[PDB]
RNA sequence: AAAGUUGCUGCAGUUAAAAAGCUCGUAGUUGGAUCUCUCUCGGCCGAAGCGUUUACUUUGAAAAAAUU
């Protein structure tokens, strides 16, 4: 169930190892994630003392994650206490190269390996029920900036409430305040 | 006068600029779900289509290219997606 | 066609703030305009201003205030070593008290005195007073 | 501003804000792929495959669902022509203009167009040369113009 | 009307009068 | 030198000196947005490959007096 890049798993993934296997032995969802398969976790206490799980799962599997996401999510909010289920793909991070780095980057780095690209595509991967329709970025007179993020307004009631515990992991993971928004038409 | 929010304009002058001048632009197209008058399968259709579509099992005429929007046949059942 | 997008937002910022506008939306953004941009807002002249993301190249909207009198750049980005300071600031700046060159340099997009106290050169871009 | 023609336009295509494939579509892109298979089989060009794609089979962009454009899934399996189709439309339009030529010789606004048409031709394949699409001896002669349709 | 390099020397000079206007009231704001 | 009457700073070209019938058309000039240091031998360090190469900027050395 769990596959480490550092391969040493850690209590809260064994945890959760074995609460995927009792969703895979128990529920209908047993076609699917057996195939599958994650890489870490963590949790990360925001909004005044409310937790929330985040789950690294590698890149080519999202898809799959993609299809089993809510229904994944409402069985964990089922089986854990008060918490919120997100789902973050392993992205890595290629440096910037300049003139003083290793001799390993004999070819370019990928566009998608560079850091603004990982960080929309973490943007984006926080937000499956929602889709970002929109993106601003505010930069107030102190010279710090702050992203707003227009959601979909369609299906606005699943996420309403996880908007800020979807600000404090990205805020957590990545240095950035974010903000969210709900459009009244498209 | 010399004073309006740029950053929030209300959506009846969203909608009334043209699509390339609005503060993010988004096409006036959409695609529709078309059901044949002689049949009951559903197709779906590009509204400004330039092609002429023809029905998978009645190969009739569902709709005609025009200058904007296509033209569809008199007896055909459309509706707008998403 | 379109060249120097600096250029383009300097003069459309200096054009709608002289017909005593309260916003300017500038378009297209580059991170030049928004460096130039933040160097005129931590000095207290054109307010605060919002990048707006499209999948191109995005747009800017800038809230004026009213304390600048024109910004302008200066086209050919000319290689300024560290004496010709004076020499340009005497060029371009009509005082000694307010009037900003930007500089572009190894150390980032600053003004002309930050350029002094890091004790570096570089080429130049803009002024504003 | 277009190239010759002083009039400057406005038409073109806004694509969305979101790449993201729209649920209601059902068709996986494989089944995409083999659809731009059995369109380059009927002797069609990418932008007919992908203007009939968008008309009939609801696919809004194929580098969308696809993850890639349309000659590069052409190339990958080797259904691509030789030179590109904006080069070919071109060729074929001065081969038209020259009959038309042929057949009327007072027509100077013909010789004039063709002179236009000819003058693209030369800037697009100075164009195509630069980026090894076109091999370099290649060279537009008007005798040797049918022969490339 | 009236002589040129006069109006230039009037303008040079409202605009040298408005440098010190907004050096003073920035000096006041300390 | 006044002189911005040779104009890089810094000029002009409707009516005063002066912009080509029109389009295509080498070279040159100019070009949208986007990408955040290490391996071996010798006492935490020294040698080595540099990291694409530049242009740019800064430092250090070196650089007759007289004149200024």
């Amino acid at each position: 169930i769990v596959k480490p890049n550092g391969e040493k798993p850690d209590e809260f993934e064994s945890g959760i190892s074995q609460a995927l296997l009792e969703l895979e032995m128990n529920s209908d969802l047993k076609a699917q994630l057996r195939e599958l398969n994650i890489t870490a976790a963590k949790e990360i206490e925001v909004g005044g003392g409310r937790k929330a799980i985040i789950i690294f799962v590698p890149v080519p599997q999202l898809k799959s994650f993609q299809k089993i996401q809510v229904r994944l999510v409402r069985e964990l909010e089922k089986k854990f206490s008060g918490k919120h289920v997100v789902f973050i793909a392993q992205r890595r991070i290629l440096p910037k190269p300049t003139r003083k780095s290793r001799t390993k980057n004999k070819q370019k780095r990928p566009r998608s390996r560079t850091l603004t690209a990982v960080h929309d595509a973490i943007l984006e991967d926080l937000v499956f029920p929602s889709e970002i329709v929109g993106k601003r970025i505010r930069v107030k007179l102190d010279g710090s900036r702050l992203i707003k993020v227009h959601l979909d307004k369609a299906q606005q009631n699943n996420v309403e409430h996880k908007v800020e515990t979807f600000s404090g992991v990205y805020k957590k993971l990545t240095g950035k305040d974010v903000n969210f928004e709900f459009p009244e038409f498209q | 006068p010399l004073a309006k929010d740029l950053l929030h304009p209300s959506p009846e002058e969203e909608k009334r600029k043209h699509k390339k001048k609005r503060l993010v632009q988004s096409p006036n197209s959409y695609f529709m779900d078309v059901k044949c008058p002689g049949c009951y399968k559903i197709t779906t259709v590009f509204s400004h289509a330039q092609t002429v579509v023809l029905c998978v099992g009645c190969s009739t005429v569902l709709c005609q290219p025009t200058g904007g929007k296509a033209r569809l046949t008199e007896g055909c059942s459309f509706r707008r997606k998403q | 066609v379109r060249m120097n997008v600096l250029a383009d937002a300097l003069k459309s910022i200096n054009n709608a703030e002289k017909r005593g506008k309260r916003q300017v939306l500038i378009r297209p953004c580059s991170k030049v305009i928004v460096r130039f941009l933040t160097v005129m807002m931590k000095h207290g002249y054109i307010g605060e201003f919002e990048i707006i993301d499209d999948h191109r190249a995005g747009k800017i909207v800038v809230n004026l205030t009213g304390r600048l009198n024109k910004c302008g750049v200066i086209s050919p980005r000319f290689d300024v070593q560290l004496k010709d300071l004076e020499k340009w600031q005497n060029n371009l700046l009509p005082s000694r008290q307010f009037g900003f060159i930007v500089l572009t340099t190894s150390a980032g997009i600053m003004d002309h005195e930050e350029a002094r106290r890091k004790h570096t050169g570089g080429k130049i871009l803009g002024f504003f007073f | 501003g277009r190239m010759h023609a002083p009039g400057k336009g406005l038409s073109q295509s806004a694509l969305p804000y979101r790449r993201s494939v729209p649920t209601w579509l059902k068709l996986t892109s494989d089944d995409v792929k083999e659809q731009i298979y059995k369109l380059a089989k009927k002797g069609l060009t990418p932008s007919q495959i992908g203007v009939i794609l968008r008309d009939s089979h609801g696919v809004a962009q194929v580098r969308f669902v696809t993850g890639n454009k349309i000659l590069r899934i052409l190339k990958s399996k080797g259904l691509a022509p030789d030179l590109p189709e904006d080069l070919y439309h071109l060729i074929k339009k001065a081969v038209a203009v020259r009959k038309h030529l042929e057949r009327n010789r007072k027509d100077k606004d013909a010789k004039f167009r063709l002179i236009l048409i000819e003058s693209r031709i030369h800037r697009l394949a100075r164009y195509y040369k630069t980026k090894r699409v076109l091999p370099p001896n290649w060279k537009y002669e008007s005798s040797t113009a049918s022969a490339l349709v | 009307v009236l002589p040129k390099k006069e109006k230039m020397k009037l303008r040079r000079e409202q605009w040298l009068q408005k440098i010190e206007a907004i050096k003073l009231a920035e000096q006041k704001h300390r």
